[PDB]
C-alpha cells in the first residue's frame, strides 16, 4: 500500500500471508473460518504454497506464527485470465488454524449488501510502500 | 467475526 | 526497498462502477468494485488481500485485491474483486466441502 501506515500489530487478525515453497510472500489472504481463506484467483496458489496467520512484523521473530499447510484449491470456475473477472479463490487448510487475540475471521455480505460509493473502507497488505 | 480483538489504529502523523 | 516490514493499512473510499469507468473504461465488470484515487494505492504484493468496511459495526469483506495502477498511482482507483457478487459461490463451496 502507497502512502498507508503501520497496523497495529494484530489488529488485521484475518490478514494472512501466502508464502510459496521458497518462503516467499507472493500474496495476501483473508481467513473466514478456521479452516478456510479466501484470495485472489490471479494470485495462482496451489497446494504446495503455506498459508501464514499471525504474522505482522516480518522484523520480529517473537511472534505466534501458524504456518498452515492447504489440502485443497478452490478456483472460481468463472475466472477470466484476461479480464481477470470473477477474481476470487478459496484455500481449504488441512489443519485448522487455531484463533487467537491475533488470529480469527473477517465476516462475509451478504449478496445483497449495499455498500455505497463514498463509503470508507479499509485496506490491508504487505505491498510496495512506494512503487 | 469482523472485530478484532486487538482493535485497529488507523491515524496519521 | 519499498517492501514494508510491517503489514500496512489505509482508509480509502469506494468508487461507483460508473466513475471508476471514467478512468478503467470497459474492463471494469460487475464482479468488480473500484475503491481509491484518493492519495493511497494498493500496490505489488497486496494482491488477495482484503477491502474490508463496516457492517453492524464489524468489518466485513467488501473486495478482494484483484489490480490497480501500472505504477501504483494514488491518484487512479484500485480494482477489487466485488465479494457481494462472489459470496454466493463461497457459501457454496463451503457447503459442499
Amino acid at each position: 500500500i502507497v502512502n498507508g501506515e503501520e497496523a497495529v500489530p494484530g489488529s488485521w487478525p484475518w490478514q494472512v500471508s501466502l508464502q510459496d515453497k521458497t518462503g516467499f510472500h507472493f500474496c495476501g489472504g483473508s481467513l473466514i473460518n478456521e479452516n478456510w481463506v479466501v484470495t485472489a484467483a490471479h494470485c495462482g496458489v496451489t497446494t504446495s504454497d503455506v498459508v501464514v496467520a499471525g504474522e505482522f512484523d516480518q522484523g520480529s521473530s517473537s511472534e505466534k506464527i501458524q504456518k498452515l499447510k492447504i489440502a485443497k484449491v478452490f478456483k472460481n470456475s468463472k475466472y477470466n485470465s484476461l479480464t481477470i473477472n470473477n477474481d476470487i479463490t478459496l484455500l481449504k487448510l488441512s489443519t485448522a488454524a487455531s484463533f487467537s487475540q491475533t488470529v480469527s475471521a473477517v465476516c462475509l455480505p451478504s449478496a445483497s449488501d449495499d455498500f455505497a460509493a463514498g463509503t470508507t473502507c479499509v485496506t490491508t497488505g504487505w505491498g510496495l510502500t512506494r512503487y | 467475526c469482523g472485530v478484532p480483538a486487538i482493535q485497529p489504529v488507523l491515524s496519521g502523523l | 526497498a519499498n517492501t514494508p516490514d510491517r503489514l500496512q493499512q489505509a482508509s480509502l473510499p469506494l468508487l461507483s462502477n460508473t466513475n471508476c469507468k471514467k478512468y478503467w473504461g470497459t474492463k471494469i465488470k460487475d464482479a468488480m468494485i473500484c475503491a481509491g484515487a484518493s492519495g493511497v494505492s494498493s500496490c505489488m504484493g497486496d494482491s488477495g488481500g482484503p477491502l474490508v468496511c463496516k457492517k453492524n459495526g464489524a468489518w466485513t469483506l467488501v473486495g478482494i485485491v484483484s489490480w490497480g495502477s501500472s505504477t501504483c498511482s494514488t491518484s487512479t482507483p484500485g480494482v477489487y474483486a466485488r465479494v457481494t457478487a462472489l459470496v454466493n459461490w463461497v457459501q457454496q463451496t463451503l457447503a459442499a466441502n
